[PDB]
RNA sequence: GGUUGCGGCCAUAUCUACCAGAAAGCACCGUUUCCCGUCCGAUCAACUGUAGUUAAGCUGGUAAGAGCCUGACCGAGUAGUGUAGUGGGUGACCAUACGCGAAACUCAGGUGCUGCAAUCU
RNA sequence: GAAGACAUUGUCAGGUGGGGAGUUUGGCUGGGGCGGCACAUCUGUUAAACGAUAACGCAGAUGUCCUAAGGGGGGCUCAUGGAGAACAGAAAUCUCCAGUAGAACAAAAGGGUAAAAGCCCCCUUGAUUUUGAUUUUCAGUGUGAAUACAAACCAUGAAAGUGUGGCCUAUCGAUCCUUUAGUCCCUCGGAAUUUGAGGCUAGAGGUGCCAGAAAAGUUACCACAGGGAUAACUGGCUUGUG
RNA sequence: GUGAUUUCUGCCCAGUGCUCUGAAUGUCAAAGUGAAGAAAUUCAACCAAGCGCGGGUAAACGGCGGGAGUUAUGACU
RNA sequence: GUCGAAUUUGGGUAUAGGGGCGAAAGACUAAUCGAACCAUCUAGUAGCUGGUUCCUGCCGAAGUUUCCCUCAGGAUAGCAGAAGCUCGUAUCAGUUUUAUGAGGUAAAGCGAAUGAUUAGAGGUUCCGGGGUCGAAAUGACCUUGACCUAUUCUCAAACUUUAAAUAUGUAAGAAGUCCUUGUUACUUAAUUGAACGUGGACAUUUGAAUGAAGAGCUUUUAGUGGGCCAUUUUUGGUAAGCAGAACUGGCGAUGCGGGAUGAACCGAACGUAGAGUUAAGGUGCCGGAAUACACGCUCAUCAGACACCACAAAAGGUGUUAG
RNA sequence: CACGGACCAAGGAGUCUAACGUCUAUGCGAGUGUUUGGGUGUAAAACCCAUACGCGUAAUGAAAGUGAACGUAGGUUGGGGCCUCGCAAGAGGUGCACAAUCGACCGAUCCUGAUGUCUUCGGAUGGAUUUGAGUAAGAGCAUAGCUGUUGGGACCCGAAAG
């Protein structure tokens, strides 16, 4: 009727993988002010490097 | 029961956006609504033949009534609403929810 | 596997009253001369009997003394007989509303009609107008519905003025009474000059218990079929008559 | 039907340890959490707001966002046949800092310093730690004492 | 080292009885116009270090007192328990081998450490 | 001859109308039905230390009640026991001493709460508005509930902060259609104005068989395409001394 | 509807049925009349039979208890 | 059984299907009648029984989740192939270890906390659901609890200082550390913090073990959705091959050697042949193999002889042997 | 002791279309498709051809409408390959598609409003943890084939009924 039999077998038949832990997680789920600061900071760094190199 | 009718809480006055004049009402009896599409079509479907055809909740499992609680503003009136407790039974009147309902002790 | 007769009585009332009334009735009648056992359940109690004649006699007496619908069934184990009994879900003082068909069938009485006599034929009294109506248990079984009111919305009141009208049957009926909420007696300016049937049993400055209609948590469907213009706001039930000496 | 409450089957776990009732000490609040920090989960019955699901006792997560008096933790969950990323909001008082990272950093600094010293002195050195190996040949000399005799004890008169 | 203020660790820091703490310091102390609250200056509010204070609290020692906390070649490889057998017994079960590993009682020791600033013939 | 602007005649409308026409009679289930809701839920145990985990098992409770029993802050400490004190009663009235919770915290139960989350006070409406993500029963869908952030406003407090409904675990609802409310929002399409209607995030009216048909009996006069029948082996039960 | 052939063939109009040489102002459709709107329309009143009240009906469906009351009381309320 | 009548029958005539007909049986209506036959719609409908035709090679299931007026039925997820795609040793692991967590389950907790039970003894508004009712409220009601009145004991799944192994999580690095300083509308009294940065220093001993028969990714659709048995721990039922639960293994799909034979037991998993060695099991004969070696026990007038499994209690026996 | 099987011969059951999903092959390519139709002919073949029209080259709302670049059509991390250095080891330069992420732009919803105005219409600019099947030097069309799905009688045979 109700049983969790063979669930482990089904799970391990093909193997279990990690969520791939992609680096640079999306700014989703953090402070919007933090996101705005991040965008402004990266824009400023890009401007600074572009001015520096030529 | 009782609900507040006029209050100084958040509204949309386009001039204040503060705790100021507020209004709310109760459900109003269903109009004849001859031009309304619903009963407009229901009348012809019923009058065709077979008598009653559209499914009807004959049994008394449902007995609920309606209330219309709204974020009304006397400045102007258009499509809007206010959310309150689930309306198993609600009405209008009260004037800031008094109805002699204060818990004296 | 030696019962051979099961009698089961059920009702869907949170506060059973007719159950205890019939229990007191049968105890005073000493009808349990052959009751082999009694089983207790939260929704009611059941009886077991070994003699089919005794079981059918008991069910017939119960049917005669209280309105109930009965049904029989057989269980093969060898053979046993089981009985299912249903009683009217209306209590003594529960306000009840009826559809237009039953209303016109029972003398065109108002939907706002109370009850005052739980017996073989279920009685109905209109507080608005002194009039007695009666309904058949078979009619109720053919037309099942939920009761309009319950005993969970009772309100106490105090009567200040009583004025007669001149129409009564057996209890000085149809008297105007100035009823006020007991809760707000300290500070209030609202009262109800309502005509009720508790004329000869209520006096000035007495504590009564009744229903409430104005802003009570009332959520019926067929109630919408009755115009609000003819819906009384306050109706009484009984009084406390607290003893002093 | 088996009811599935939010806090069902947790009567023993949703309790503070013995002789430590009352309000919590203030040390749990002063500690600082930042991105990359490794944290563990343990609830408490004094604070009822922002506490995680019963599935999350003794579970390790990573800090990825911090709010006023609240932090965010990323955990890995085994459902079906895949590992899913779960994000939880945890209050400060139900988070225990992990000393694993602390001692890891301590030993990282220690081995960095020893590598610098080895490079300074000019010869190579071994870095990787190794589990202890079995014993080495030794000589057991008994001059101040002598071996004695041991034998099994009979069960007679004692049974 | 003595305090005082502000704390971290949360009984090694608690309860019962004594003992001691020289101008360095803790609290009483008396009073009510002003701000304040109740039935009242009992707490709180404010007012100044005189005529008196260490009988308080607090700070410490001791109790062949209670309790608590650290270890045990104390209680034991004990109870327990994972891996195995075509091991035994008709069973209830019991030993075996490769492992891991308890706890009440008893004994040993103690009745706080530490952070910043200021004051003390 | 009798009768007459009456009947009858055609249409519409109300009532009566198993005489007849079509249908229906839930699900789980130690046969069915009855009884019950194990059909949506909640606490513990069942249930064997992540978690998940059966039974028509048991102890059991829900379809509510609250403008305060919510928000803020302030002061006070409860049951009980002892000592007492004209009328005082075993307990009513007032004080002191002990008292880590033996009371109380709406409801059932279990967690948590002692200069408070309790008792008493003064003030307020954050049970606000506009749109997301996450978490729980999960398919990573929704329904149900919670999480703390961001954008404005307010309450309380001296201030730090606290307040997005009930200290926490349950208290409840899609499509179609109907009723009144924001920028007086859009269209009614040959071109205009006004009634009217239909146009939109969110919000009532419900579906308890609770991811939601509109519903009463009998067949032994039966048919129908199928499945099950039936006493010879309990884990060795079985015969003589409650 | 019983079923020839003798003696008797008791009582009861609560309810479901059936019927009425009674009053109406309750329920009230269509059409028509009134008000307001410029109108589409909403409401008001009157509104037939029946439904309702009352009367009759039981060789129509049907029913024919217990108690106080005095231990049995065809005394008996 | 009646046979002179309500008798039988001829010929003609009437009544044709939801109709006729019926001295009434649900009888008859062309051998079909509780709705005739005929042909059309029609190849009606089926979640239901019954069949479904050449070979070989390769891979290899599930009887489980959620929902549905759903329990013989379907979609979602899971397995499998195929088509492959991106890289090709970079990245990981059903494992152990180092260190770090949480749990309250075994057992003896009772003079470190709470405590029944079945057995039924009273109490003066120190009190309660109510009864039928009630011209009242100075008004009658029957029964548990109102009240333990004066008292004993054990542990338990709803309780106690701790507290095991099996089982579960994270970490064990260059996507790093360190140094200087670049950015902002975040925050900070303060270039102080937060994040991300350029340049510079640290490559094989780059941060435990071992392993890797290449690693990762996408679309896809058949079947699947009634299990059983064994080991341990058990739940209800008095006990059961009864009803039901957790891990692993097996049958389902799986033959082979052995228990003479049993789907499940022990080994062992299989292309086609040769040689050798063995697993479990056996070595008097059937039956291949020592009527081997050695130690001691047993006389049964129903003996006795291989585990799951086809048998067993206590107790008695100058039977016997050893203590 | 469940079902069918006396034997033998012959017949026999996943079929075709309308609509498409994935993959593959082919031609063309920001275009693509001759065959409804006309001319021509050895005559149901094949040969040649115009205007239209389907599909796509833009999404959006309820629509009235708007309409896709602040920059070598962007930044951050790897990436086969290519080039330079050096015989080797290796480093540096560039880095498509591809993978995550931060942007930017266009639409819907909610805010804020400048020269003007026919005085209340016009809606530039700048914002909003919102929302979209979008753009960011386009890829689809046409045919055929395997498989698969829906209605067709729909793998074959079968009723109690109307």
């Amino acid at each position: 009727n109700h049983t969790a039999h063979n669930q482990t077998r089904k799970a391990h038949r093909n193997g279990i993988k990690k969520p791939k832990t992609y680096k640079y997680p999306s700014l989703k789920g953090v402070d919007p002010k933090f996101r705005r600061n991040h965008k402004h900071a990266l824009h400023g760094t890009a401007k600074a490097l572009a001015a520096a190199k030529k | 029961v009782n609900v507040p009718k006029t209050r100084k809480t958040y509204c949309k006055g386009k001039t204040c956006r503060k705790h100021t004049q507020h209004k709310v009402t109760q459900y109003k009896a269903g109009k004849a609504s001859l031009f309304a599409q619903g009963k407009r079509r229901y009348d012809r479907k019923q009058s065709g033949f077979g008598g009653q055809t559209k499914p009807v909740f004959h049994k008394k499992a449902k007995t609920t009534k309606k209330v219309v609680l709204r974020l009304e503003c006397v400045k102007c009136k258009t499509r809007a609403q206010l959310t309150l407790k689930r309306c198993k039974h609600f009405e209008l009147g009260g004037e800031k929810k008094q109805k002699g309902q204060a818990l004296q002790f | 596997n030696t019962w051979r007769a099961t009698v089961q009585i059920r009702q869907k009332v949170p506060h059973k009253r007719t159950f205890l009334f019939l229990e007191q009735l049968i105890l005073k009648h000493n009808a349990h001369v052959d009751t082999i056992s009694i089983s207790e359940a939260k929704d009611g109690l059941d009886f077991f009997y070994a003699q089919k004649n005794h079981a059918v006699k008991m069910i017939d007496f119960l049917n005669a003394v209280v309105p109930i619908k009965h049904k029989k069934s057989e269980e093969l184990i060898t053979y046993k007989f089981s009985y299912s009994v249903e009683i009217v879900p209306i209590c003594k003082d529960d306000l009840v509303v009826l559809p237009k068909k039953l209303a016109k069938s029972m003398g065109n009485i108002s939907q706002f009609v109370l009850c005052s006599k739980i017996s073989n034929t279920v009685q109905f009294m209109d507080p608005t107008t002194l009039q007695t109506a009666d309904l058949s248990p078979s009619v109720y079984w053919r037309a099942p519905f939920n009761a309009l009111a319950d005993v969970t919305q009772l309100v106490e009141f105090i009567v200040l003025d009583v004025d007669s009208t001149g129409i009564s049957r057996g209890n000085r009926v149809l008297a105007d009474i100035t009823v006020a909420r007991t809760s707000d007696l300290g500070v209030n300016d609202q009262v109800y000059y309502v005509r009720s049937h508790l004329g000869g049993i209520c006096h000035a400055g007495d504590s009564v218990m009744g229903y409430f209609i104005a802003n009570s948590n009332y959520n019926s469907d067929l109630f919408d079929g009755l115009n609000i213009d003819y819906v009384p706001d306050v109706v009484l039930v009984k009084k406390l008559y607290q003893r002093k000496s | 039907g088996k009811s599935h409450g939010y806090r069902s089957r947790t009567r023993y776990m949703f309790q503070r340890d013995f002789r430590k009732h009352g309000a919590v000490h203030l040390s749990t609040y002063l500690k600082v959490y930042k991105v990359g920090d490794i944290v563990d989960i343990k609830a408490n019955g004094s604070i009822q707001k922002g506490m995680p699901h019963k599935f999350y006792q003794g579970k390790t997560g990573v800090v990825y966002n911090v709010t006023k008096s609240s932090v965010g933790v990323i955990i890995n969950k085994m459902v079906g046949n895949r590992y899913l990323e779960k994000r939880l909001n945890l209050r400060v008082e139900h988070i225990k800092h992990s000393k694993c990272r602390q001692e890891f950093l301590e030993r990282v600094k220690a081995n960095a310093a020893k590598r610098a010293e080895a490079k300074a002195q000019g010869v190579a050195v071994q870095l990787k730690r190794q589990p202890a190996q079995p014993r080495e040949s030794r000589i057991v000399s008994t001059e101040g004492n002598v071996p004695q005799t041991l034998a099994p004890v009979p069960y007679e008169t004692f049974i």
